[PDB]
């Protein structure tokens, strides 16, 4: 067929053939990884996905018989295939072609069933999807981590966001999303959404108590700058306390859709952070406080703080048992988890302290005590 | 007769598979290291065959030995991974020339390129002043091409080879179908 | 056959299996040469609670 | 500890078990234990960062079994025993 596909090959439409030159002479040449980057360079160009029918067909044969580039790129353009042709009744014959294609050389079935159960995400099933999914992450834990696999695993994991049965899920591998990021090579107009459902799916998520891990990374605070400053706002308030029920109030009414039924957990779940900041703002000097300060900051009554701590010792951030016979709170071990500059300071200042302490015991003690015992 | 050691590095990147060359060279060259094992054993079988690759993580597949015949079970499961590596091939077998048992056996380290090369200039002439400069016997062998054969490489081995005479040979191999063995045993390297 | 091209590397694995149990086996004749007395056995089953 | 440690216990994580670590100084000057057990095990970070091999301090001890414990004390004839008393604690105590 290498006589006969110059013909097709050679006409094409008006500006194919400044790619068909030296896709051609490529052809020509057999040089099969030159050839793999040039198609590489045909798809990511802009087609106009009318007359690429043939040539997906034709590289796809190509890539079928040549067993000599890795088929990852196979995997792609046959993603093109399905996404420009829209069926899903020939995709599972054509990516089943191709597990039964791809022989055992390199660990490529993490991206073959990730394609699977990305393709099968739509509205056509949804558990055996997830269970593919459960299996995607179980197969491969070994050393390559390239993470590469694993982000296409946390756009399934978005694909499987858009499902309220779960948020905590797309939290967790939000921090690695968070983590796995190189550079700002993605579009930024995209990211503004990926930041906008990130930060209200990281408010929405209820397996986490603390927001100074999202806020916490400068990738996030630097390239929110572009968008509006509302989200910020009360980012920044969620993070570092809400002392004021105002901005949190007009924050928790602008969001409209979904945020109702969730508004009074939210409530439940920023309930804690100024206990857990009234407990780690003081660390000595009385230590021992009063319920005056829960209520006051939190505009409730005296009747609901009991239910209050024993929602905060029910969560499990907080060990805190109280011996008191008048209403008193005493708190114990918190974690801040996100920062403290102040207690950074404190903390040189604490520690150089009691180091220069030791040391003027072990000065102390050890001058005379050298000298009489040896 | 001849005490030398030999040391051989190998690509396993890719680019050796593809159709309109020999059909995967990699046993071809496999078999010229075969007779140039057999024919430096035939002349002096004191001498140590070192074998490694040009990978990004490169490891030593055989420790410098005269027996070969562990050597031919090694040159299998060359693990084709990675594109190429110039610098650390380079300093994993140069600087690994004083690990050998005879000190009296000369340095002669060869290299199968099969990919194009990823250092600049600046490097190709540090590396080429570092190996000049610590006089080691350089052969430097390159298995197909996809831009022009030799334009700064010829500057590389120019101001690498020192010696004039009796020196190093440059080995440059134009396309062709026929096997690579007859073509690289032309110099006097070989025999 | 290329899948089929691994199957070298499995039977030069085992000859040298093959070339290297000649040691270990060999010392079998040195350590198993001669029993100098003669004792009586006795079998009876023990448990341990591989 | 430098970078190449993980391509050089790399080597031994593919062709040997589980590698562990010990790093220890030229320089008999520290006074702390100078045998550090580090476990070459991957662990999954919260961060985000992708996995890569991490260095677990382990805890160790130098004890000897039968005859290296005689043979150190027959070498030093300096070193005391735990002579539990006066000097014993009294050196702890002030150093």
């Amino acid at each position: 067929d290498v006589p006969g596909f110059l013909q097709q090959s050679q006409n094409s439409g008006p500006g194919q053939p400044a790619v068909w030159h030296r896709l051609e002479e490529l052809y020509t040449k057999k040089l099969w990884h030159q050839l793999t980057l040039q198609v590489l360079d045909f798809v990511q160009d802009p087609c106009f996905a009318q007359g690429d029918g043939l040539i997906k067909l034709y590289e796809n044969f190509i890539s079928e018989f040549e067993h000599r580039v890795n088929p990852l790129s196979l995997v792609e353009i046959i993603l093109h295939v399905v996404r420009q042709m829209t069926d899903p009744n020939v995709a599972l014959t054509f990516l089943e072609k191709t597990r039964e294609k791809v022989k055992s050389s390199d660990e490529a079935v993490i991206l073959c069933k990730t394609a699977i159960g990305a393709l099968k995400l739509n509205i056509g099933d949804l558990q055996v999807t997830k269970e593919t999914i459960e299996d995607v992450e179980e197969m491969l834990n070994n050393l390559p981590g390239v993470t590469s696999v694993h982000s296409r695993f946390y756009d399934l994991s978005s694909k499987y966001y858009q499902t309220i049965g779960n948020h905590a899920s797309y939290y967790k591998d939000a921090l690695r999303f968070l983590g796995c990021v190189d550079i700002k090579d993605l579009p930024v107009s995209e990211q503004q959404e990926r930041a906008f459902t990130l930060g209200l799916a990281g408010l929405l998520g209820e397996g986490v108590f603390n927001f100074g891990e999202l806020l916490m990374h400068p990738v996030l605070e630097s390239l929110r700058n572009t968008d509006r400053q509302w989200l910020i706002d009360t980012l920044y308030a969620f993070n570092s306390g809400n002392v004021e029920r105002f901005q949190t109030l007009k924050t928790a009414w602008g969001q409209q859709p979904d945020l109702a039924a969730n508004e009074a957990q939210l409530l439940r779940k920023i309930q804690l952070l100024c206990l857990m900041e009234m407990t780690f703002t003081r660390p000595a000097n009385h230590r021992q406080l009063t319920f005056e300060e829960i209520a006051k900051s939190a505009k409730i009554t005296v009747n609901e703080v009991e239910l209050l701590v024993m929602k905060a010792l029910s969560v499990g951030l907080v060990k805190g048992s109280i011996d008191e016979v008048d209403k008193r709170v005493h708190m114990t071990w918190v974690q801040p988890r996100v920062l403290d500059l102040q207690q950074i300071k404190g903390m040189k200042d604490r520690l150089e302290f009691w180091c220069t302490d030791v040391k003027s015991m072990e000065m102390l003690v050890e001058h005379q005590a050298h000298d009489i015992l040896t | 007769m001849v005490l030398e050691s030999t040391m051989v590095c190998v690509d396993n990147s890719e680019y050796m598979r593809n159709g309109d060359f020999l059909p995967t060279r990699l046993q071809a060259q496999q078999d010229a290291v075969n007779i140039v094992c057999h024919s430096k054993t035939r002349s002096n079988p004191e001498n140590n065959v070192g074998l490694i690759t040009l990978a990004n993580d490169c490891e030593v597949l055989t420790t410098l030995t005269p027996d070969t015949g562990r050597i031919l079970s090694k040159l299998h499961t060359v693990q084709p991974k990675g594109k190429i590596t110039f610098c650390t091939g380079i300093r994993v077998a140069h600087l690994a020339l004083k690990h050998r048992q005879g000190k009296n056996h000369k340095m002669r380290i060869i290299a199968f390129v099969g990919s194009p090369v990823e250092d600049n200039e600046k490097d190709l002439v540090k590396l080429a002043k570092r190996l000049k400069k610590e006089k080691v016997n350089v052969d430097i062998i390159n298995f197909g091409e996809e831009e022009v054969n030799t334009e700064k490489l010829t500057a590389f081995v120019n101001t690498l080879n020192g010696k004039d005479g009796t020196g190093s040979h440059l080995v440059t191999v134009p396309p062709g179908p026929s096997l690579a063995d007859a073509l690289i045993s032309s110099p006097i390297l070989a025999g | 056959k290329i899948m089929k091209s691994e199957v070298l590397r499995v039977t030069h694995e085992l000859q040298a299996m093959k070339d290297k149990i000649k040691e270990n086996s060999e010392k079998i004749k040195v350590n198993k040469t001669l029993p100098y007395l003669v004792s009586n056995v006795i079998e009876l089953l023990d448990v341990d609670p591989q | 500890l430098h970078k190449n440690d993980i391509a050089i216990n790399e080597l031994m994580k593919r062709y040997c078990p589980n590698s562990v670590l010990v790093i220890i100084d030229v320089k008999p000057k520290d006074l702390g234990l100078p045998t550090e057990a580090y476990i070459s095990v991957e662990e999954v970070h919260d961060d985000g960062t992708p996995t890569s091999k991490t260095f677990e301090h382990v805890t160790s001890e130098i004890g000897a079994e039968e005859a290296e414990e005689v043979g150190v004390e027959h070498l030093l004839r300096d070193i005391k025993d735990t002579t539990v008393g006066t000097l014993s604690q009294r050196i702890t105590n002030q150093v």
